[PDB]
């Protein structure tokens, strides 16, 4: 599976970094690195993929940058609808797609 | 970009005074066309359909026999004959017998028989012809944009071969083909079997030795040659019997060691051949080719990479002001003496600011430096090539033969800007070809090389003469290493 | 039967890859090679032929590898 | 394939008729035959290069079989 | 992309051109071949001499 802290929380406007661990096979061996955004009750709806770039209609607030086995995401501004839940999947070796273990993003009033 | 990862990658350089080039499309492969104040584009040919089949005939490939049928005669009557001998549904087949009193005759001697069994066929293969004017033929046409449905899909037919392509920002695109010259559909059948399709030489379709149907019978009962599937037995010679042969389409497939797999499950997908087209670049544009500088710094997002053709691929990112704007792009020295590449990616624009551009460039062998935006912040790179000028010649003639090897004539076609030199080689490589044809038609490889180490044997020893056989020794022995089959 | 006669050399070729290209390659000598092995009374017999019919060393290699080849 | 090694006098023949006599003993003919026939361009070839490398009629005539003969059966 | 071959039956059948046809599906019966015997004909005598 895909390793990642369960909560991440930081005060708005601030920058506030965010990774995701697998293993050589999924992460650490391919591009194939994407973010998705889960607001509550509504569909999951991609911010980040193929993290050297970014996808269309997306603020460029969020980055995304790959060490090794590890990918990580960043937020630069945080604000108050960017908390929801979030997140990462790869497309494995072996064909098929793992997604990490989900994550809360909490902003401090 | 489409093109980018490829290792069946050609590159085509300049124009002629009508801005037309010849140009081959191979499935699988594609060209990408750049020229002195022309956008860089990709042409890949990625799908060939064919809508209306005809069904040649049909090869029975496992039988199975019934109704048994057994008639004899005593010797010096003539051989018996039975109504299933007409009905040639059965095949039947003429043997002797020993007959005597034993055997129920008074007579003893070679007594005639005969046998016949009904042949029923359960499954069976299809062999498909197509005219040429059914051929359709689809080109996806993307230029090198930068972008990260890129690109344009044009559809050629025979008869509605001239076409262009309407790109967003660069104007319009000229491309007349001429598939009748391709591939001679007319003397080639699209054999099928129960899930899998090749496609084979017509004449060499018709003269297999199988039990087949006119392309129109339905019914089942025109079989000819039945014989080649049915075997009789005299094993004391005193009664035949006939058994059916085991499933053929193992020994099919083995013959089909140089055959070309297709796909005719969901329509006649083919994703062979070759397609020599003609290119017309006179109204191509280059998107905003007019906007100034971007003054601003620049950061790579994702860093060097060596494609198989010496090629570099980069992303960078624009965090200036002034967008769109020009990116300085350029391939300089350690020192700034003097340019060293050139851009396959012609003048890379920055569309939008936040998007993400791909750039190609070309460096040369040895150290180079790929020079981004302006001073202050302007970004430098360490790339280093590895190779040599010689390397990179060698290999370009090894790919140009072997090009010109499985090409033929249409080989002269790939970068002919119509000059006369171009026009002579043709003609020449032409007639050799349709000597070499109509020579080693229908040969294994193994033993073109040892005719081609015959003849360069007979030159070596035998000086025009000697120069000339040697030389055709050698291009035979380089044709039969470098053909598959 | 039809193994016999493969569609092989018929002046189709191109780019991408045939039916049986990699493993029909070289299934031919690996045949080949094996009837000689467990039949060399032949290959002896053959070589002391080409020696015998011919007037040159060439031809003597020559005929002998046709005829090793014929046989099987 | 198996049918490219068939189990051809290998000396294990008796009185009884073996499963592929009759024409068994013939695919061979009928197959180069229409091999000739079909391309005659190299049974041209072969021809030259039968006369060039044969010094007697006898050689140039062997080679010109063997050539005839392996040029079905290389395939 | 993999994919199995035919069915070698037919080939194996092109491939037993020389062998012979013997049956076994019920037992091993065979009908070919031959047997070198010495026959001895000592005690034999003529029926109605």
């Amino acid at each position: 599976a895909l390793t990642q802290p369960a909560s991440v929380s930081g005060s708005p406007g601030q920058s506030i970094t965010i990774s995701c661990t697998g293993t050589s096979s999924d992460v650490g061996g391919f591009n194939y690195v994407s973010w998705f955004q889960q607001h509550p009750g509504k569909a999951p709806k991609l911010m980040l993929y193929d993290v050297t770039s970014r996808p269309s209609g997306v603020s460029s607030r969020f980055s995304g940058s790959k060490s090794g086995n590890t990918a990580s995401l960043t937020i630069s501004g945080l604000q108050a609808e960017d908390e929801a839940d979030y997140y990462c999947s790869s497309h494995t070796s072996r064909g098929t797609w793992v997604f990490g273990g989900g994550t809360k993003l909490t902003v401090l009033a | 970009m489409r093109c980018i990862g490829i290792s069946n990658r050609d590159f085509v350089e300049g124009v002629s005074g009508g801005s037309w080039v010849d140009i081959v499309l191979e499935h699988g492969s594609c060209v990408t066309t750049m020229a002195k104040n022309k956008p860089t584009l990709d042409f890949e040919l990625i799908k060939t359909e064919a809508k209306q089949p005809a069904t040649l005939r049909k090869y029975c490939i496992e039988a199975k026999l019934t109704n048994t049928t057994t008639d004899s005669r005593c010797p010096t009557q003539g051989e018996p004959s039975l109504n299933e001998e007409q009905d040639k549904r059965f095949v039947c087949k003429h043997s002797m017998v020993d007959r005597g009193w034993g055997n129920g005759c008074g007579l003893f001697g070679k007594g005639g028989i005969v046998t016949c069994a009904m042949f029923t066929c359960k499954k069976n293969m299809k062999g498909k012809v197509v005219q040429p004017e059914n051929l359709e033929y689809t080109i996806v046409i993307t230029p090198h944009s930068g972008e990260e449905k890129h690109g344009k899909e044009i559809k050629i037919t025979p008869q509605s071969s001239i076409t262009e392509a309407e790109l967003t920002g660069y104007g319009t695109v000229t491309m007349e083909c001429s598939p009748r010259t391709g591939l001679d559909f007319n003397e080639m059948v699209l054999l099928q079997m129960e899930n899998k399709a090749w496609l084979v030489h017509r004449q060499w379709f018709l003269d297999l030795p199988l039990p087949w149907l006119p392309g129109a019978d339905t019914q089942g009962s025109n079989w000819i040659q039945k014989e080649t599937l049915v075997t009789f037995k005299n094993p004391h010679a005193k009664k035949q019997d006939v058994v059916v042969l085991g499933s053929q389409e193992g020994a099919m497939h083995t013959a089909l060691t140089g055959a070309t797999e297709i796909q005719m499950s969901s329509g006649n997908l083919l994703f062979t051949g070759h397609l020599k087209c003609r290119l017309r670049m006179d109204k191509l544009q280059l998107k905003g080719m007019s906007y100034s500088m971007c003054t601003g710094k620049f950061k790579v997002v994702k860093e060097i990479a060596e494609t198989q053709h010496g090629t570099i691929v980069i992303r960078v990112q624009y965090e200036g002001d002034g967008s769109p704007c020009k990116i300085p792009f350029e391939i300089m020295d350690l020192e700034k003496r003097h340019v060293l590449g050139r851009l396959i990616t012609v003048n890379p624009i920055v569309t939008e600011k936040d998007s993400p551009v791909n750039i190609e460039a070309e460096p040369p062998f040895g150290d180079s430096y790929i020079i981004i935006g302006v001073e202050p912040g302007q970004l430098k790179l360490n790339w280093f090539k590895k190779g040599s000028s010689i390397g990179q010649m060698i290999e370009t003639t090894m790919r140009g033969a072997k090009r010109m090897a499985i090409l033929g004539d249409t080989a002269w076609d790939f970068g002919s800007l119509g000059g006369v030199f171009t026009s002579i080689g043709k003609a020449l490589h032409q007639v050799f070809g349709a000597i070499y044809g109509a020579a080693f038609s229908g040969v294994s490889w193994t033993m073109k090389i040892l005719i081609g180490v015959i003849i360069t044997w007979i030159g070596m020893n035998s000086t025009s003469l000697s120069v000339s056989l040697v030389l055709v020794g050698v291009v035979t022995l380089y044709l039969g290493v470098m053909v598959q089959a | 039967s039809v193994a016999l006669v493969p569609h092989v050399g018929m002046g189709l070729e191109t780019r991408t890859e045939t039916w049986m290209s990699s493993e029909g390659a070289w299934k031919h000598a690996q045949r080949i090679e094996t009837w000689i092995l467990r039949h060399p009374g032949f290959t002896i017999m053959a070589a002391i032929l080409a020696y015998t019919i011919g007037t040159t060393h060439f031809q003597r290699a020559l005929i002998f590898i046709l005829l090793t080849a014929v046989a099987p």
